[PDB]
């Protein structure tokens, strides 16, 4: 399968610079343009520009002063660099490619996006606490359990259950911003209450801005 | 200037959804992208009317002069998303403003669950108490936190999921934050849930330390 893998989310100080990377796998990608797109939180899509490896670059006029696109031909990695960062640069940045290949098949591929947060505040990894199943979780032969993911900065956190093996009945809620200036979210899952004695439930919490991954086993309390 | 319309819409499963974009020029084709929440945009229509590879048949696109149309012929639960048109014009790609597509479905009552704070969190200084409202419709819901029959305010926050891609329901999480001292000072902790699908407000509670 063909994949574009981007560098992880990062907090950066105002005035500083950041360099997002986009790594291409499964396709040659030498003779195709690489697009960069931004999406401010809760906003629409804006095209930043395009880069040709085989070595021209076309820029959107608005992003001429702020962005620089480069590539590393040996590693299959496209780079986009944002200079003199301000609060208005806080956005998900995507790499994308759309074209015909050698065989004349039409493709469109996107990276997973990179949330650059511009803030003076330092990164902080989450504290993870269980949301234990109980008699107050039994509704009709099924029980709810979860993980509380507290006091991180910045966004985002991703959560999986049992390393991705548990997907059904999972709800991971949007983060709330707390009075302290730190984010908190919960992730929950409904399971059979007959599984509680035998099945193991672990939430896998990833927070790339602080380079932190936390696994937390969620058990019924004694 | 590119104009996508409407900004949002709600329809039932099996309904025809119609979205429009009006463009500056007709010399380049129109593209249509689907963006599901948390995910990257996914191409559905290229060159005005060509289905992208793998995309279901219920999706189509057309154009006439500077007026372009995107149609979902039969709305499915998994089709909830924000849709964007895109066109190359005056040396750049411009996206439309977007159209949020939502599903109207039957009323469903929330399943309510309450979670005491963990011993680990509590003894380190703070108690977060969590009320969970599971798979309900419509979106509007009232969560009231009670501590020894006293109604709380200023000390809770909540969030709601995007509409579920399978059953078109919403889920809600409410967190009541207290200091260790304030938490250990009281016995009965309850969340009271008001929703259209419940014939009377539903309370879920626990007594501290049992």
């Amino acid at each position: 399968q063909v994949q574009l893998v981007q560098s992880g989310a990062e907090v950066k100080k105002p005035g500083a610079s950041v360099k997002v990377s986009c790594k291409a796998s499964g396709y040659t990608f030498t003779s195709h343009w690489m697009h960069w797109v931004r999406q401010a939180p809760g906003q629409g899509l804006e095209w930043i520009g395009e880069f040709n490896p085989s070595g021209r670059t076309n820029y959107n006029e608005k992003f001429k002063s702020k962005a620089t696109m480069t590539v590393d031909t040996s590693t299959n990695t496209a780079y986009m660099e944002l200079s003199s960062l301000r609060s208005e640069d806080t956005a998900v940045y995507y790499c994308a490619s759309r074209d015909y290949d050698y065989d004349g098949r039409y493709f469109d591929y996107w990276g997973q996006g990179t949330l650059v947060t511009v803030s003076s505040a330092s990164t902080k990894g989450p504290s993870v606490f269980p949301l234990a199943p109980s008699s107050k979780s039994t509704s009709g032969g099924t029980a709810a359990l979860g993980c509380l993911v507290k006091d991180y900065f910045p966004e985002p956190v991703t959560v999986s259950w049992n390393s991705g093996a548990l997907t059904s009945g999972v709800h991971t809620f949007p983060a709330v911003l707390q009075s302290s200036g730190l984010y908190s979210l919960s992730s929950v899952v409904t399971v059979p209450s007959s599984s509680l004695g035998t099945q193991t439930y672990i939430c896998n919490v990833n927070h790339k801005p602080s380079n932190t991954k936390v696994d937390k086993k969620v058990e019924p309390k004694s | 200037q590119m104009t996508q319309s409407p900004s949002s819409l709600s329809a039932s499963v099996g309904d025809r959804v119609t979205i429009t974009c009006s463009a500056s020029s007709s010399v380049t084709y129109m593209y249509w992208y689907q963006q599901k929440p948390g995910k990257a945009p996914k191409l559905l229509i290229y060159d005005t009317s060509n289905l992208a590879s793998g995309v279901p048949s219920r999706f189509s696109g057309s154009g006439s002069g500077t007026d372009y149309t995107f149609t979902i012929s039969s709305l499915q639960p998994e089709d909830i998303a924000t849709y964007y048109c895109q066109q190359w014009s005056s040396h750049i790609f411009t996206f439309g403003q977007g159209t949020k597509v939502e599903i109207k479905r039957t009323v469903a009552a929330p399943s309510v669950f309450i979670f005491p704070p963990s011993d680990e969190q509590l003894k380190s200084g703070t108690a977060s108490v969590v009320c969970l409202l599971n798979n309900f419709y419509p979106r509007e819901a009232k969560v009231q936190w009670k501590v020894d029959n006293a109604l709380q305010s200023g000390n809770s926050q909540e969030s709601v999921t995007e509409q579920d891609s399978k059953d078109s329901t919403y889920s809600l999480s409410s967190t009541l934050t207290l200091s260790k001292a304030d938490y250990e000072k009281h016995k009965v902790y309850a969340c009271e849930v008001t929703h259209q699908g419940l014939s009377s407000p539903v309370t879920k509670s626990f007594n501290r330390g049992e």
